[PDB]
């Protein structure tokens, strides 16, 4: 018997080299066809209409908004915006599995988690045009939200930081006794960073209760996951680090739920980190600044996440053409009323630029602040300043 | 916008920033089989069009996607050039270059030395997008300079415009030295202007006068040069006063000599820069002149830098060491 | 060795600085049941014998080890802090914080003001060893604080003596911004004074006058204070000349009025650090006294620092701005 | 059938995680036992008797160099060291297997590699010393080696930051249709950094000819591996970036020999990464500047890689008590031949402080260059300059 500390394992007294599984790789868990029919009564979670409903009606609110906000870039009238098309049901499956207060870190594209969290179309609109109600300050570019009612960490733009801090908090929570879970959205394309690596591994040894949630749609801006990985996508990568793992089909909002809901379970009982890949597909651009084009359907209309999500409201009789008629003018009422009040407010006051830099103003960076209040006396007319709060 | 551009080696043709870029890599291709492109993105041309037609050019195996992994992408070219052969990593956005921070300032900047010149990655050059772009916010602003200046054993390297932008390019590409060039995104379609076709070199730790004045040095580098052009006609017009105007170009080694002389003619200095002032490239340069320059010196040398904060999204117009700032230290500077 | 060490709040016992440091650590977990310590070896007490107990006082999961990997234990420790519990996270060296330099300068100094207010990670203090050694050549014996200077967002801090570590690091973990500690490791066992059993706290952002003078302000921070205090007494001694000496204590944000009162009273300064020159500290500090103290500065301002090379093994007795070189420089500036 | 462009599987329809299999890892190839005798004739290499003295007498050459150089340190007549104890046959196994110019990176505790390619004992010294023999000169700390001679990069501190410098050089090979590959060595707790993950994945999407070779002695330092990592070891890693793996007995050279000869000639056929995780222990301190008991031999006394060979060349009749009796004495007056010598050297001029920073010295520098001439010449009786060359 091998005696090594480094692993546990036989002899074995033929070279053999082990070779990856990617042919055949991890199979994909769907609960539900295309056309919104449960494949084996089993695995239906037979969640309540009324969270059914609340499963549509966030990821077509969400897609009213993405339409709204991606015009309203594409005029000039916010900097910035990335849209959620395609990817709507692996916000709210996985979402809807998770108590109110498990903590949220994400990467930029799960919108439709603060969505589901009752996240107001006021506040989504506040941070995008960086008005008066942003409680960021206007500080972020657009869709970087946070929330810290809702447990929804600020997104930042630099991609898998948020992994090992994910696990940070998980240890945390561990320690304080929570019954609390930490889950950590990230896409296939951030997986390459360096930290998640860390993250995945520290999870493991340091035992937390964290749910992993790799967004796997197909492409990381311009790059193809061939050119991003050669192993079996992200979800071979979990045992490695001795994480239990599965993959999803991220556009059947019923295997997400059942899957993270699963994971959550167990995470918290056992401080034990879990990995989930929903694979997807993202239909729109990468961004505003993105013509996707440029380097790229059947997904949009035979495999979408919210046409799934129809098909199965209407076979229960949860849904007809009547409510999907008078929802659309609801939703898009909403929307717009939040959209035309966002426009409407104004920027916050320009002394905003340096506060919450520390905790306190440094002595230092409160002279550099008066510096700009005088410099603004007499050079005002040169600046934006009708714009701006105060 | 809070700049306006303004415009031997052979045909030239109009370029605008992305475009001399492309141009430069073009040239270092075709003449060097050892040279490859790589980084996010690159393949289809990049996120700036730097790279159009590089690789229909030039091939799959010389202008290729790497995975999401900026450490990986430096340690990758490190590799590369410790074999001989021209590595052209690219990341993606400055403000990301931080992941690969132990790579460029533990490993690429001492590989030379601390092997006593038995191995070196002298052929890596790092290209990456730079400074303000009008709402790029906290992580698609950042001008990253300074942090670098402290690490002997690489050159950085920052051009105002796209004839300047292909010399210092190819420059930094056949330096035997391990270099970062930073391109001002701001400038990749705004800044356009005649650049030849063949390549041609602009030299590293050399600093251009770009206007002889005899009052007052002001010392900028990438778009901030045209900022401070304009205060320099802001000067002569509204003060009578005579401004000698000076792009850096290389932030280290920098050139130590072509500021100093000018200081010593005119007896005052402004520097500026988009970096926070605290820590940034200006102290260092404020510094040596006082140093050196002592004697000469008729008035506090003035820096006029972004705020001690992170780049902000709406405040931008208000963060920016614009015309105005710069102008009124002047002024003040001036009535010393 | 290149310098001598020379040493109200209850007992106290002679501590040498790692054992303050424990102190420290031990009175903070005792006070704040939230905290905890984490990094690579800390678990038996770590390299340098920084947390010798702390694991069978207060628990394993509260002193424990990490796999090894710096971007993970800042990234983790940012995240701690973000529920708000202490987190004390170690790196080995200053030498490999590198890693984690996109955590800390993307994601720890810029969590509070981009999510305006709405998250932070201020419970985060991260110490590592600092500075040379006699022969940790180029990867244990760096002095890293420049590179974070120019990062708003973070507090950097450097104690000279045991009774200044444990004050500094107790100020550093209960201070609500993610601080850095670097603690000079030749001091480790070489520096001992009577210290504090019980908590006690040294002001942030406040330098010290440690020897009143007249004639010439000397600053430098960590061990170089040792070193300049012996200039002092040698400026005295060989040319009468009276210095003012001041530790700097905390890097960023640094106590400007300090420094900028004593040489308006002296009209001369020299600064002094381990760190190469250029895009060294010193270029902030020089740059800052120019602007505020133009009229009363009788000569240029020296700076006395590490040359800008890799920190090398054999040559280190040449390399450190020791007390000869600060000694000429300071008589060269009296001299002018 | 799952269209996803992400991975290649088929739906299930089943929820299950995959769970790691820690208990039962991947197994530990062996060639001869403990005793130096083979277990599968099929397995043996047969490698002919020089070539099996030079992997005997390099291991022994290395453990006496060690010993020598260990006192050395704990004399003060050099600053550091690093043993190799317990480790000396994954180095030359390894390097007995690899054509005599494919490129080597390596950690630290490599030396045997260098060894085995005939690195001169003046060099090892050189370097150690500090000395103006020294090709490095004298810019680094002790054991930090390399030789452009010898295709062996100069060792660095900071760790893991040679693994993707690895796969570049390796993807550069490619391209040059060189006939070689790159191997890369490093621990098991350096294994944990971004680095690895950096590494891992670019060299297996970018087709590169690199053989990764982990010596996993189980502990970083302090750290037993039950805090470094939660899967099963190191090689449990590879299949998940889809690198070919195999997990070895690191005390049996032939087993050693086998996975590195298969992994070089398959690695540089097929343009793919290999990935040996060498299983050993660490009989020595970490360093000079550890003392291993505050935290923890059976290795020693019944499972030493040296032992196991020489038990082998007993047993083909290759060695003899009266041949190891003069092997230790020619091997002493060897090492005491180059220590001496070592130690008489002065060190380089103080002047190489600051060459090679650039290729060129910028004219800054240079000035300070000659700030410190002029400071040596007025105040040179404070240095210790007689000890210096010129
Ligand atoms: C809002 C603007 C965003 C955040 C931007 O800057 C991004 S997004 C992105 C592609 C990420 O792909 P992914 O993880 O597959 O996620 P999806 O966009 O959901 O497919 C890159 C390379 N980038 C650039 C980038 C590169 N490197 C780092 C460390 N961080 C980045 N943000
Ligand atoms: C010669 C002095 C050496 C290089 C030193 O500084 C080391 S060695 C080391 C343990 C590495 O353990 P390992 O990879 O299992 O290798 P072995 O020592 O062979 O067991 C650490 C944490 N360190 C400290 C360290 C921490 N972090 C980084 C990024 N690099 C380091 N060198
Ligand atoms: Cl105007
Ligand atoms: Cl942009
Ligand atoms: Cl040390
Ligand atoms: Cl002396
Ligand atoms: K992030
Ligand atoms: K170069
Ligand atoms: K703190
Ligand atoms: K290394
Ligand atoms: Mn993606
Ligand atoms: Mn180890």
């Amino acid at each position: 018997k091998p005696q090594f500390p480094g692993a546990s394992a036989e002899f074995i007294d033929k070279l053999e080299f082990i070779q990856p599984n990617v042919i055949s790789g991890i199979p994909i868990y769907r609960v539900m066809d295309r056309q919104g029919q449960i494949i084996n009564p089993s695995e239906d979670p037979h969640l309540p209409k009324e969270k059914v409903l609340k499963l549509y009606k966030s990821m077509t609110l969400l897609n009213t908004m993405d339409r709204i906000l991606y015009e309203s870039q594409r005029q000039g009238r916010i900097s910035f915006y990335m849209t959620n098309y395609g990817e709507e049901g692996t916000h709210v499956g996985s979402a809807a599995a998770l108590d109110n207060t498990d903590l949220v870190f994400g990467q930029y594209r799960e919108a439709g988690v603060l969505m589901y969290r009752d996240y107001p179309l006021e506040l989504f609109m506040a941070q995008c045009y960086g008005n008066i109600s942003d409680l960021g300050k206007g500080r972020q570019m657009p869709v970087h939200y946070g929330c810290k009612e809702r447990h929804f960490v600020t997104i930042s733009s630099p991609l898998a930081t948020q992994i090992p801090q994910a696990v940070g908090a998980a240890y945390a929570a561990k320690r304080a006794n929570a019954n609390r879970v930490v889950i950590c959205y990230f896409g296939e394309g951030a997986a390459s960073e360096g930290d998640a690596h860390a993250g995945f591994n520290f999870a493991a040894t340091l035992e937390c209760p964290i749910i992993f949630f790799c967004r796997n749609n197909g492409y990381a801006i311009s790059t193809p996951t061939s050119e991003q990985y050669r192993g079996d996508g992200i979800a071979a990568r979990g045992p490695g680090y001795g994480i239990m793992s599965i993959r999803v089909d991220g556009n059947d909002v019923f295997a997400v739920y059942n899957a993270t809901k699963e994971a959550r379970r167990r995470a918290v009982a056992e401080n034990q980190p879990f990995l989930i890949e929903a694979m997807t597909y993202r239909i729109g651009h990468h961004s505003t600044s993105d013509d996707s084009s440029a380097y790229r359907n059947y997904w949009d209309k035979q495999d979408h996440p919210i046409s799934r999500l129809r098909h199965y409201l209407l076979s229960q009789g949860w849904w007809d053409e009547e409510q999907e008629k008078a929802w659309r003018k609801q939703s898009r009422r909403k929307v717009m009323e939040a959209f035309e009040q966002a426009e409407r407010k104004p920027k916050p006051n320009p002394n905003l630029l340096f506060s919450d830099v520390y905790q306190e103003m440094p002595a230092q960076l409160r002279k550099q602040q008066e510096s700009l209040a005088r410099h603004l006396q007499t050079y005002g007319e040169h600046y934006p300043l009708d714009h701006f709060d105060k | 916008a809070h700049f306006t551009f303004q415009p031997e080696y052979g045909q030239t043709q109009k370029m605008n920033l992305f475009q001399s870029v492309t141009s430069a890599l073009d040239n270092s291709l075709a003449k060097d089989p050892t040279a490859v492109i790589f980084g996010e993105d690159v393949a289809f041309g990049g996120v700036f069009r730097c790279t159009v037609g590089l690789r229909d050019k030039y091939g799959k195996d010389r202008v290729f996607n790497t995975p999401l992994c900026e450490q990986g992408i430096v340690g990758f070219g490190i590799g590369i050039a410790v074999t001989g052969a021209t590595a052209i990593a690219e990341i993606q956005f400055a403000d990301y270059i931080f992941p690969a921070f132990d790579q460029i300032v533990n490993e690429a900047a001492k590989y030379r030395y601390r092997s006593g010149d038995l191995f070196n990655c002298g052929s890596l050059t790092i290209r990456s997008p730079w400074g303000c772009v009008g709402h790029g916010a906290l992580y698609h602003s950042q001008s990253p300079e300074a942090f670098f200046a402290h690490c002997p054993g690489i050159k950085v390297v920052i051009p105002r415009s796209p004839f300047q932008a292909k010399g210092l390019l190819l420059s930094c590409i056949e330096d035997k030295n391990p270099c970062i060039f930073f391109e001002p995104k701001i400038l990749y379609r705004a800044a356009a202007e005649e650049v030849p076709i063949e390549p041609y070199n602009i030299p590293l730790s050399q600093a251009e006068v770009i206007q002889e004045g005899s009052d007052v040095t002001l010392v900028a580098w990438g778009t901030q040069v045209h900022v401070i052009r304009e205060v320099a006609s802001m000067a002569k017009e509204k003060l009578g006063v005579s401004c000698e105007v000076i792009d850096l170009r290389t932030i280290i080694p920098w050139d130590v000599d072509t500021i100093c002389k000018s200081v010593i003619k005119t007896g005052r200095l402004l520097i500026s820069h988009e970096a926070p002032l605290t820590g940034g490239f200006a102290s260092e340069i404020s510094s040596t002149v006082q140093e050196e320059c002592f004697l000469n010196l008729e008035a506090p040398i003035s820096r006029v830098c972004g705020y001690d904060t992170p780049f902000p999204h709406i405040f931008e117009p208000f963060y920016i060491p614009d015309k105005w700032k710069c102008y009124d230290a002047l002024r003040k500077m001036i009535n010393y």
